[PDB]
DNA sequence: ACTTGTCGGTGGTCTGCTCTAACGTCACGGCCAACCGATCGGA
């Protein structure tokens, strides 16, 4: 780490551990309402792919009106 | 070895700062038993080490507040080393050893002191164990003496005299609790004698509370953790006896002295008696086995002691 | 220059902070105090004697490939085991540890009694001794605990280390020691006294040995592990069976005079007074137990005491008084 | 009294090289399946 980094976690005490965030976030433009969770792991004897531990899948459900600059035909 | 000690001193000094927040140098130095001065370098050593990388923010940090300690960061020591196997079994050793002991300590804290350690390093049925589950063999006494003794109250003792063979009821002052061998024994201050004298628990019938607060005299004069005043003394009369071969019963509970080896039983050894009559009812006991030679004047007691038994048993039926 | 102990430190606190297995080349690097070696192999042989150090002193250190996609092999020591679990101790507790503290005189007891206190005060709870007041006064002339102490430590190092131990014993100082090679078992007290459990492979049979008659040399042999006690045997009961076998032999009554005799009293079951010869007394029917030790207490106190029943008691106290008053010649 | 550089040994794991002696002896498989224009090399 950079030592400006390190002075900055010293000082507010927030310890430099090694992990690497990698949290799921609805990508940009889209929301809606979770209707469905889906997970999966290896341990209840599932069909996975060698090298994959745990696997989950959210379903996100959205009402579209019609607006300007959509397309009728 | 030293080292070693001193390494698992130090890696524990952190969980005992954690635990008291504002521990003072008196209490640690006594707590970990050591002077100020190692104590200081102690501590020293302590603070300049820590994390790998070795930012001031990771190695350990102390707060001194005047002379208080204080810890600022752990650097992962949360919790105290454990227990190794020859420690837990000395300690294990000595708590089913006092538990045993009358009057020096409550049994249910000792049994509850053996539980929460068993449960805590995990030991099973295969370590040393007691004889009896519970004991339930107190009469009460000994808990009104823990009692007197920690509240410094009067009480009053029923204790049997082996040597006069009576029964004496003395109101005395506990001062202090001793053991001398395996007997424990109970140091008071008697004003019916003005003495200090030494009771033991099994002799004791019964304990009586009484609501006299008085210090006793000897912690205003002299409160010697000793006092063998009449354990050990030149003026105590020795008797000279014989003991033969089958008699080995008296050679371990009793301090036999100037043993001397014969094969035909023709050497005798000395030992002190507190009283004559005891001393007379203990070579009767033995019957034959033990002969008496010296003094006269005690083989002359004993021989007409052995005589009034005879024409005694002869004049009942 | 680090010294030891730094290094030491050092190297518990890098091991303990870190979640993944570390190889000997990040430790030399990163750890302060191994950047100083000259050599591979003189870095190597003194991280090999710092380990051994440190696991000689109970530290559950572990050993594992770094990653599931490599080969070399890290260390890791794991929190869970290296911290005991909590405990809370009350004041009845610490008192009783307190006293217990100061019983021992050897110098390795002493040293691990002291370790052992050290590390339950910094678990959290506090022992104190100075508000018990309470001290020991005999501290070498103990038969049981003083005297038995090499010996009683001896016996709980072979019987952690589970190897036989070879000894010599004898019943008593008038007959020859004897030499016994046992497996044992346990350590068992009873009225303060020791007593070694365990079998004997010379004689195939479980005794029971006072660690007063055995020496102090109690030689460990054998391979360690080679010791495998059944969990179902009770070594208490087998101690308490040892103690006395004669429940209450039989029924004896004895006539002893009144206002003498407490401790005959105080074991006496029933009570019948009865005037016998001009003197006052009591008639008690009592047990037997040990008979020489009845006939020992009858004839302690002389005329004090009377025996009526049995007749074998009264005609073998009769031929005790007799050789009492024979003058000595025999 | 404690500790360390220097010396030598075991066993396991990962990695590489050399050897094996009945007789054996010259490959299928084939896309491509457009369309126009310009240029160099044979007949």
């Amino acid at each position: 780490l950079t030592p400006e980094e390190r002075l900055l976690r010293a000082i507010f005490g927030e310890k430099a551990r090694e992990v690497r965030d990698t949290s799921l976030k609805v990508p940009h433009g889209e929301s809606g309402k979770v209707i469905g969770i889906r997970v999966f792991s290896r341990e209840d004897d599932d069909e996975l792919p060698a090298g994959v531990n745990e696997l989950v899948r959210v379903y996100v459900a959205q009402k579209r009106k019609i607006s300007d600059g959509d397309k009728l035909a | 070895s030293q080292v070693s000690t001193r390494l698992v001193r130090l890696l524990n000094m952190v969980p005992y700062f954690q635990a008291n927040p504002k521990v003072t140098r008196a209490e640690a130095a006594a707590a970990l038993g050591v002077t100020g001065k190692q104590l200081d370098a102690d501590l020293d050593q302590l603070w300049m080490c820590g994390l790998p990388g070795y930012s001031p923010g990771d190695l350990i940090d102390f707060d001194f507040v005047g002379d208080t300690i204080e810890v600022t960061f752990s650097a992962g020591v949360d919790h105290p080393l454990r227990l190794t196997s020859t420690e837990a079994t000395g300690i294990l050793v000595a708590l089913r050893a006092l538990v045993d002991v009358p009057g020096m300590v409550d049994p249910e804290a000792a049994r509850s002191a053996i539980a929460k350690i068993e449960s805590a390093v995990g030991s099973q049925r295969a370590v040393v164990e007691g004889i009896t589950e519970d004991t339930s063999a107190e009469p009460g006494a000994a808990a009104t003496v823990r009692t007197a003794v920690r509240e410094n109250r009067a009480l009053t003792l029923e204790y049997y005299s082996a040597s006069r063979d009576s029964l004496a009821t003395r109101t005395v002052d506990p001062i202090r609790v001793v053991l001398v061998g395996d007997n424990s024994y109970l140091e008071a201050w008697c004003r019916s004698a003005e003495a200090v004298r030494l009771f033991r628990f099994d002799r004791i019938v019964d304990a009586q509370l009484l609501d006299d607060p008085a210090a006793p005299p000897p912690p205003a004069v002299a409160a010697g953790p000793d006092t063998s005043l009449f354990d050990a003394d030149p003026s105590l009369p020795s008797a000279t006896l014989l003991i033969g071969a089958a008699a080995a019963w008296m050679f371990d509970y009793y301090p036999l002295r100037d043993i001397t080896e014969r094969p035909d039983g023709s050497c005798e050894a000395t030992m002190t008696y507190a009283s004559e009559d005891w001393m007379a009812r203990f070579i009767l006991g033995f019957g034959a086995e033990v002969q008496v030679l010296a003094p006269e004047s005690l083989a002359t007691r004993v021989r007409q002691a052995a005589e009034a038994a005879l024409q005694a048993y002869a004049r009942c039926v | 220059a680090v010294s030891k102990v730094e290094r030491l430190m050092n190297l518990v606190i890098a091991l303990l902070s870190t979640r993944t297995y570390l190889p000997a080349e990040k430790i030399r690097t990163t750890v302060a105090g191994y950047a100083d070696s000259p050599s591979d192999e003189a870095f190597s042989r003194m991280f090999e004697r710092d380990k051994n150090e440190l696991r000689d002193l109970g530290i559950p250190l572990e050993t594992g490939r770094v990653s599931k996609w490599d080969s070399t092999e890290g260390y890791r020591i794991n929190r869970d085991s290296y911290a005991l679990p909590p405990i809370g101790l009350t004041a009845d507790e610490a008192a009783a540890v307190a006293v217990a503290t100061q019983l021992w005189q050897s110098p390795e007891l002493v040293t691990a009694t002291q370790n052992a206190v050290l590390k339950l005060r910094a678990a959290g709870v506090d022992v104190d001794a100075d508000g018990v007041g309470v001290a020991i006064a005999s501290t070498a002339t103990l038969p049981g605990v003083r005297g038995s102490e090499e010996v009683l430590q001896s016996l709980l190092s072979a019987i952690d280390e589970g190897r036989a131990v070879q000894f010599e014993h004898r019943p008593s100082r008038s007959a020859d020691y004897t030499t016994r090679t046992v497996e044992p078992w346990g350590v068992v007290t009873h009225r303060g006294r020791w007593y070694l459990v365990g079998h004997d492979r010379d004689r195939e049979d479980t005794r029971t040995f006072r660690l007063s008659r055995i020496s102090a040399a109690a030689r460990p042999i054998g391979p360690a592990g080679a010791v495998q006690k059944p969990q179902d045997v009770n070594l208490r009961d087998i101690v308490r069976r040892a103690v006395a076998e004669q429940p209450t032999g039989e029924r004896a009554r004895i006539w002893i005079a009144g206002g003498r005799a407490t401790a005959l009293r105080r074991q006496a079951v029933t009570s019948t007074p009865r005037t016998i010869g001009g003197r006052a007394g009591e008639e008690i029917t009592v047990d037997i137990g040990t008979w020489d030790r009845l006939a020992r207490e009858i004839a302690s106190y002389g005329s004090d005491a009377v025996a009526l029943e049995p007749s074998s008691l009264r005609d073998d106290v009769v031929e005790r008084l007799r050789a009492h008053a024979a003058g000595g010649e025999r």
